[PDB]
């Protein structure tokens, strides 16, 4: 019938010691098919070939594994060989393999100690999946701030997927920011800092309250002063506002205070409630030179004349951009076949939509001049029905195109924004193309979800079959994750669009989720498209903390519950939060895991490999118009689906036009005993077939929160991060 | 580079030259660093801009004259794996190398242009560098050599000596000893051989409306062609045989005759590979050890 | 008057490319070059952006 | 120079930078040749007049 057709798709960032999936698809008589992938390393002489069986139709994916190098990151040549019966193909290019480094990862017993005591953290490695790994670590150390590192340990292995460690501190030790550095294997080094000096336990946290962004159009602020105590209660007492406005006219060096306008308010904290005060920003001169807004709150706590400080809303922002409107859904690309509808959110200051309130979009190169309103959502869903040039900008405004109150005075602050955006065409050569209305946004996870997609066929089969078809791929962590596929009886000769796709969210995605789809025509002809789910941080084991609740006096019984796989392992970290309430931890939650992760999305092949240029040079004698005049040559400047899978951060081999055909450039040149507190348990559990249940000892005399944290790992599962019960 | 080649293997060599010569390898080679791109081509000028693009000749030119000067002096082996890689992306699964023309004079390219002659010139710039057949690069290379000397030898005309030439060298470096023997076979049948040495020009005077003087788009590079059929003869597995020493005999008298007074060749390729090639004949013949010969 | 000069050539097909005059020979020239000169409706000169 | 020095006499060193440092030394030494005199002296531009 047509031309028969093959396709392997693989990242160009590969890692090694560990498994990458690649993924192809064949089709069209001569089914025979046998595909190989060879990479080799070009320098010297290294090989690790992969073979596979290929029928029609099928869109399979392998997980090839790579093994350590020699050097550390390394490019290689990765040619592809596909043999039918009575066809061949063999295609190469350059993919980069880097000895990636483990997430490792170092978590206190607390944030803050005191002389004599003894620091208790552990040590957590993992790859890209978050399957525990076992390793033997080069070197771990606890060191002095002089460069007089004050511990040290080398050459452990790791087993459970962690180690725990403890160095009992000295009565007279260092003081200041000492620190916990582990080197791994690969020379990489990581840091957790820890500090070392005297103090007092707090028994309550002074809470402020005013608006974390203040504006230019303000002209009075909101302040309120609630201090927590032993189990939340109030506390009576004094309190000291100084609500501040930092950076004044003086000079600032060593006879001026950088110190500028400060508003000192006093009140009585009474005995039930919190305290309140309306303030008036007229002193604060909230315009042009003048800078920040620093809140250092002082509540002084009687009979015990302790006076307690806490640094609020420093980043007040007094924007000189006002009624700064916004975007949603607005599509980065469209096509001259297709009525393309952008959704439009516009908000001002604090970020509080505006409801009915008159708008203009302006859309040049299209000639779509209109007006619209916001709703009750600030939402605004323009469409407009492209048949137009190559590039296409859209703006939106409540204002015009001028800062309405004194712009150029060299004196003013005092700004509007404008929504500004840019979108560009796709190439088709067969004038047939997708794409996708994607729910582009904060995906959540562990559920189902349906993204649309619209296909415009001119013509759509051109001879070929009947059944025409769709595959697609969400991929992730800088590779892939799922796979799938999709056809439909074509229509006899038209252009239909309507078409959805279902995809669960379970895990194993990154917060990124990138979502591409291809379809292609027996003719030799694909088209294809992206998308982009911002993937709500959550893990894939799922973990959970409870515990036989809260009760006063020492009792010891009292519980600590745990869900995570039926055979796993916890880290209980239990807290006596005193220090905690004095000084918090450092970054411990899923985001953490997620940004310590290397390369979270992979966009843009990496900087040593450049890329796989072609020959096809279209440059006629002169560029053969017929008409009013002859025209010149020049290129073009597009989108192309060579550039999605390039933006999408993977490469692959085919035979149907993907790129553009580019020209090449012109030749042509010249009852009590108190234990230990600020702590509270700090162990390791097993995680039987239905969840364990620790029997913990409510310990005296120890009121402030308790903080449970939950780290639990599983071979099968990964790990789980769950929440702070704290067992007052 | 082959200067001092030509000195060391002749043992007429003085450490005061050396040192010499020394200072401006490292100097020219600064100075040609100068001229490279990102990605690690090279072109006439590239650098202090970025509207161009790299030319395929000259990275191999760069290549190999890097690789003899790794072998006197020190360099660093990125610049070499970069021009590999560059050359490798400029490459076709079927076809050949693709000529990116980006430069000012054919003068110092003393090659037809020929699309099969710049991929023989680069796989042997390659080979030259210890790499082993199996690999990926010279592979589809080979099927290249293979194919366009098929096309040469069945057909009347395939040039008859620059191309016919440059592949028996790459033949050789292969190791396709009767692919080598075969085309070395077809050249030597069009002997320009004379009184007491052998030869090969170009087809004896260019057939279409040619000259007017000064070698215009045809620098005549004879010399050059001459030493890479040196060159190939001189290259086998083991060791050379006898037959083919003599023949190089023949044409390495036919070559020291052609040298200049004012010093070198008619221009760069050919002093540069005919010294290549004497050098080579010095590491064979030529010994300093074996001292008591009796005739 | 006539200038159809676009604001991006409408240059369909695999790429756009911009604008350039023209140099041939036209029907006003031959009337030109003959000496006389002519008025009429028609088209006759080249439609000059 | 001295910081290739400092490595080498701690041992903390390795071929990778060590190439690294040494081509930078072999540029940066060609560079300083640019600017000296025809005596053998040194200044700060010299060379070219
Ligand atoms: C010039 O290049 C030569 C390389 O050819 C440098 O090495 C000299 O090379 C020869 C071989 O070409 C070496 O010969 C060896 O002798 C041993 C017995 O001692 C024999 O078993 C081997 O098979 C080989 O024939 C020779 O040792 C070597 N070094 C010398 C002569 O000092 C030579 O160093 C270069 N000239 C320079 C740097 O001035
Ligand atoms: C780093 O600098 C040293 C010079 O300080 C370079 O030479 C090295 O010098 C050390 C002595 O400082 C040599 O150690 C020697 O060991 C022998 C026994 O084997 C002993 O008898 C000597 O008294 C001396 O202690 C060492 O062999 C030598 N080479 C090394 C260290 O590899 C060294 O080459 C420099 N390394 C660089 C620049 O990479
Ligand atoms: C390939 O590399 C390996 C690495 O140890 C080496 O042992 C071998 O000699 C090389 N050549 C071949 C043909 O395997
Ligand atoms: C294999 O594909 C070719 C290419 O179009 C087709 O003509 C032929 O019928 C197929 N079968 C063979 C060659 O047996
Ligand atoms: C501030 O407090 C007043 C009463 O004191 C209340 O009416 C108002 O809603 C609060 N919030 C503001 C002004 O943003
Ligand atoms: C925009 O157009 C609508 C009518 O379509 C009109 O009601 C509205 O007043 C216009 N804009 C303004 C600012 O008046
Ligand atoms: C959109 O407007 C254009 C105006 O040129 C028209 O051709 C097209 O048919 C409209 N869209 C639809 C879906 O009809």
């Amino acid at each position: 019938s047509g031309k028969p057709q093959y396709m392997v798709l693989v990242p160009s960032l590969l890692h090694t010691e560990t498994t990458e999936k690649g993924c192809v698809l064949l089709s069209y008589l001569n089914e025979t098919v046998t595909v190989s992938a060879s990479l080799e390393s070009v320098r010297g002489n290294r090989s690790l070939f992969t073979d596979l069986e290929a029928e029609n139709d099928v869109l399979h994916c392998v997980a090839f594994a790579v093994p350590k190098s020699s050097s550390n990151e390394e490019v290689m040549f990765l040619t592809v060989q596909v043999k039918g019966p009575t066809q061949e193909f063999k295609k190469r290019t350059t993919v980069m393999v880097k000895n990636e480094d483990s997430l490792v990862f170092v978590q206190t017993d607390k944030s803050i100690y005191k002389p004599g005591q003894t620091v208790k953290f552990r040590v957590v490695s993992m790859d890209e999946n978050f399957h525990p790994l076992n390793e033997l670590i080069p070197l771990v150390y606890i060191q002095d701030p002089k460069g007089n590192r004050i511990a040290q340990w080398q050459s452990f292995q790791l087993e459970g997927g962690l180690k725990q460690f403890s160095f009992p501190l000295s009565s007279e030790p260092f003081q200041g920011s000492y620190k916990v550095v582990v080197q791994k294997k690969s020379g990489g080094r990581t840091e957790h800092p820890f500090t070392v000096e005297e103090f007092v336990l707090p028994k309550f946290e002074v809470q402020v309250t005013v608006p974390k962004i203040i504006t230019i159009l303000e002209e009075e602020m909101n302040v309120s002063v609630c201090g927590l105590y032993t189990y939340g209660k109030p506390v009576p007492g004094h309190v000291t506002v100084s609500i501040c406005r930092k950076y004044s006219d003086a000079s600032d060096c060593h006879g001026e205070d950088s110190q500028a306008f400060c508003e000192k308010f006093s009140g009585q904290l009474n005995s039930h409630g919190c305290f309140y005060q309306q303030v008036k920003t007229k002193v604060f001169q909230l315009k042009r030179k003048e800078y920040e807004m620093k809140l250092h709150t002082e509540a002084q706590i009687q009979e015990e004349g302790t006076v307690v400080e806490l640094t609020g809303r420093q980043s007040s922002e007094i924007t000189r951009t006002i009624t700064k409107l916004s975007f949603v859904k607005v599509d980065s690309h469209f096509r001259q076949g297709i009525p393309f509808f952008g959704q439009v959110r516009l908000v001002d200051g604090k970020g509080v939509p505006i409801p009915n309130k008159v708008i203009f979009i302006r859309g040049n190169e299209a000639n779509y001049y209109s007006n619209a309103t916001t709703d009750e959502h600030g939402l605004v869903q323009f469409s407009i029905n492209t048949t137009n040039v190559m590039g296409t900008s859209l703006t939106v405004r409540v204002n015009y195109k001028d800062r309405s109150p004194c712009y150029g005075y060299q004196w003013v602050s005092e700004e509007h924004e404008e929504a500004h955006h840019t979108a560009y065409l796709v190439f088709s050569p067969s004038k047939s193309f997708v794409h996708l209305e994607p729910m582009s946004h904060e995906l959540p996870c562990g559920h189902t979800q349906t993204v649309q997609a619209h296909y415009i066929l001119n013509g759509g089969t051109l001879l070929g079959l009947k059944k025409l078809s769709f595959y697609y791929l969400i991929m992730a962590k800088g590779g892939i994750v799922r796979t799938g596929t999709h056809g439909l009886l074509v229509k006899q000769e038209d252009m239909k669009g309507h078409f959805s796709i279902s995809i669960p969210v379970k895990s194993d995605i990154a917060p990124v989720a990138r979502l591409l789809i291809y379809a292609v025509l027996p003719t030799g002809d694909v088209i294809g498209d992206s998308a982009k789910y911002d993937v709500e941080n959550c893990l894939a084991n799922k973990v959970d903390l409870s515990f036989s609740p809260s009760q006063s006096l020492p009792a010891s019984h009292a519980h600590l519950r745990v869900t995570a796989a039926p055979q796993s392992v916890c880290a209980l970290r239990a807290v006596d939060q005193s220090v905690l309430l004095m000084k918090p931890d450092a970054e411990l939650s899923a985001s953490s895991v997620y940004n310590l992760l290397p390369e979270k999305d992979l966009t843009g092949f990496p900087g040593p490999l450049n890329d796989q240029d072609n020959e096809d040079c279209i440059n006629r004698h002169n560029v053969y118009i017929n008409g009013i005049t002859y025209t010149p040559v020049s290129s073009t400047n597009e989108k192309d689906m060579y550039s999605f899978l390039e933006d999408m951060g993977l490469k692959a081999f085919t035979n149907s036009k993907i790129r553009k055909p580019k020209m090449c450039p012109q030749l042509q040149q010249y009852t009590v005993r108190k234990y230990f507190p600020e702590t509270w348990i700090w162990d390791l559990v097993v995680v039987n077939s239905a969840g364990v249940a620790e029997v913990g000892v409510t310990v005296p005399d120890t009121i402030t929160e308790w903080k449970a944290g939950a780290f639990c790992l599983s071979e099968d599962a990964g790990l789980g991060i769950s929440s702070t019960a704290s067992l007052r | 580079i082959y200067v001092l080649d030509y000195l060391n293997e002749t043992q007429q060599l003085t450490p005061e030259i050396k040192s010499k010569a020394i200072g401006y390898l490292n100097t020219g080679y600064q100075r040609q660093l100068n001229y490279k791109h990102y990605d690690g081509s090279y072109s006439t000028f590239g650098e202090r801009y970025g509207r161009n693009q790299g030319n395929t000749w000259l990275t191999a030119f760069v290549l190999k004259t890097f690789a003899q000067a790794r072998a006197y002096i020190f360099i660093d082996e990125a610049h070499i794996t970069q021009a590999l890689i560059w050359l490798s992306q400029r490459q076709k699964d079927n076809g050949c190398f693709r000529s990116s023309g980006s430069l000012l004079n054919n003068a110092i390219k003393g090659g037809v242009e020929d699309e099969v002659t710049l991929s023989a010139y680069i796989t042997i710039a390659l080979l030259e560098i210890p790499l082993t057949v199996t690999h990926p690069v010279v592979r589809n290379a080979l099927f290249c050599l293979e194919s366009a000397w098929k096309t040469a030898q069945e057909g009347d005309h395939g040039s008859h000596v620059y191309t016919k030439a440059l592949l028996a060298y790459a033949f050789a470096l292969a190791g396709n000893q009767d692919k080598r023997k075969e085309v070395l076979k077809s050249l030597n049948e069009e002997a320009v051989k004379k009184d007491n040495s052998v030869h090969w020009e170009r087809p004896q005077k260019p057939k279409a409306p040619v000259g007017h003087f000064y070698e215009p788009q045809a620098p005549s590079a004879e010399v050059e062609m001459t030493s890479y059929v040196l060159l190939a003869y001189l290259t086998a597995q083991p060791a050379p045989t006898s037959e083919d020493l003599t023949s190089a005999t023949n044409i390495v008298k036919w070559i020291t005759k052609q040298q200049n007074a004012q010093g070198g060749f008619s221009s760069t390729q050919d002093t540069v590979v005919a010294l290549h090639a004497l050098s080579k004949y010095g590491a064979a013949t030529f010994t300093r050890t074996g001292k008591a010969a009796q005739v």
